[PDB]
């Protein structure tokens, strides 16, 4: 069924009719599927990454190769090509998959070019870093970071702000200086420009309706937002058996 | 918001926390990369580089050291901090103009001069880098280190066991053709009304001061003996 359609073109077409509903909900959240399908998807499933049962891991890295191939098989190029879409995928599994971290470059200029869209993948990388634990994946992540602020010095001052407490964090008592290499090459560069306004900050992605890609992804939390978006999902699985039966 | 001020003063806290005074190779490895990273964060940075250094110093500087090892450790920490503070100062492009930071050279003259003031082995070191420092200060604050002379030779000419301090500093001034021209005249308005003693130390300082001069350019005095200059001569 995706021979022919891209994994948006098929997933949100069935969801358009009951739209209206699901808009609450992805504004209740900050999933805004219809501004970046692709990831929101990717926003979902990262906390797989954080699950504590070691098979489920499993399990996400697997979901997204599918994804990724899945939408690069669409429009007839390399898996591993990287373009528009494949970016947040590609950014995902690059923290585990090793032949990701060969083939990446990583932070394309002439491919990069929306601004947004390179934002959502410094917002993601950075999310991905915040609660991660690996060594080998933080020096990873570090690595691409930096490279990106050099290469995208106008949006790195936005995503700085969730990076800030690891930082500061690190900066006190981290003694890696490979690690630390990096992070001082992006103070640098923070301390280079002093020029973009709000919308250059958080807001950049709050009014693109994915606020929530920094807090979404972290640890699982105890039966507490259980109740409350609720009514948005019993009303919007009401809805799809409304249409479909 | 406003966060790269909040890394630098936790890059600063990493200093205050990789000082052999208080930690007595942790440092060692990351601490260079660490101190590269004020010595580049001048050339960005550059006023409040300037300020969390002298900070820093002046902390380093108001000191106790009571027993024996801590001085040990200061040798070392004071001598590092001054060897980063010049290698910041002489990377940093004198197009920064750092007229602004005439509280960091006034605080700097305690500081930068902690151990030059009274100026009775560590001692010598620290004399060489608070003269590559002064060295480096004269490149672009020139102005208030002459003013400070200049005031310091007006209070001692109406002025006795040694005042020639803050009055002597053009030894380790950097000297220029018209600046040493400039030095020549308020001399040459001070000399006749002046302390004996003053008198020799302006002396003192303005011989060797003249061969800062001849080495640091080593140009303009050949210039002088092919183009004669009237008000060097005069002054002369």
């Amino acid at each position: 069924i995706f021979n022919d359609k891209s994994p948006e073109e098929v997933f949100m077409a069935i969801r358009n009719p009951l739209e209206w509903h699901c808009k609450q909900m992805d504004h209740f959240v900050g999933l805004n599927f219809n501004s970046n399908f692709n990831f929101a998807l990717v926003g979902h499933l990262l906390k797989g990454y954080r699950h504590p049962s070691p098979a489920i891991v499993a399990r996400t890295v697997r979901i997204l190769h599918t994804l990724l191939t899945l939408v690069n098989k669409h429009r007839n190029c390399d898996k591993f090509e990287v373009n528009t879409q494949s970016v947040a995928y590609l950014a995902a599994l690059l923290t585990v998959s090793e032949e990701v971290r060969s083939r990446c470059v990583l932070l394309d200029e002439e491919v990069l070019t929306d601004p947004k869209i390179q934002a959502l993948l410094l917002t993601v990388l950075a999310t991905l870093v915040k609660y991660t634990t690996d060594e080998f994946d933080q020096r990873i992540l570090y690595e691409y970071l930096a490279e990106a602020s050099v290469v995208f010095p106008k949006v790195f001052p936005v995503v700085h702000n969730l990076l800030d407490s690891k930082i500061n964090t690190l900066l006190s008592l981290c003694q890696d200086p490979n690690l630390l290499n990096p992070i001082h090459g992006i103070v640098q560069s923070v301390v280079y420009h002093e020029e973009s306004p709000p919308q250059y900050q958080t807001s950049y992605l709050q009014s693109f309706g994915f606020n929530g890609l920094w807090r979404f992804a972290g640890p699982f939390s105890k039966q507490t937002q259980i109740p409350d978006y609720a009514e948005l999902i019993v009303k919007f699985l009401d809805a799809l058996i409304d249409t479909y039966l | 918001a406003h966060r790269p001020v909040e890394w630098v003063q936790a890059v600063v806290s990493r200093f205050d926390e990789q000082l052999p005074i208080k930690t007595g190779t942790h440092t060692k490895v990351s601490t260079e990369h660490n101190k590269e990273c004020l010595i580049n964060i001048s050339k960005y940075k550059f006023s409040l580089v300037i300020s969390g250094l002298t900070t820093i110093l002046k902390n380093v500087n108001n000191m106790r050291i009571f027993g024996e090892a801590a001085e040990k450790n200061l040798y070392l920490s004071q001598l590092i901090i001054l060897d980063t503070l010049e290698k910041c100062l002489a990377g940093q492009p004198k197009d920064t103009m750092r007229l602004d930071e005439t509280m960091l050279v006034k605080q700097l003259l305690p500081e930068i001069c902690h151990f030059l003031h009274t100026c009775r082995q560590h001692a010598a070191e620290l004399r060489n880098s608070a003269s590559g420092v002064l060295f480096s200060l004269s490149c672009n604050n020139f102005n208030a280190v002459f003013s400070r002379i200049s005031t310091r030779l007006q209070e001692l000419t109406v002025c006795d066991n040694v005042d020639v301090h803050d009055i002597e500093l053009l030894q380790y001034i950097n000297v220029d053709c018209a600046k040493l021209k400039r030095l020549l005249k308020e001399t040459a308005f001070k000399f006749k009304a002046l302390k004996k003693v003053a008198q020799l130390a302006v002396i003192n300082s303005l011989e060797k001061a003249f061969w800062n001069w001849v080495e640091n350019y080593p140009d303009e005095f050949t210039k002088l003996y092919q183009i004669p200059q009237t008000d060097m001569a005069e002054c002369a």
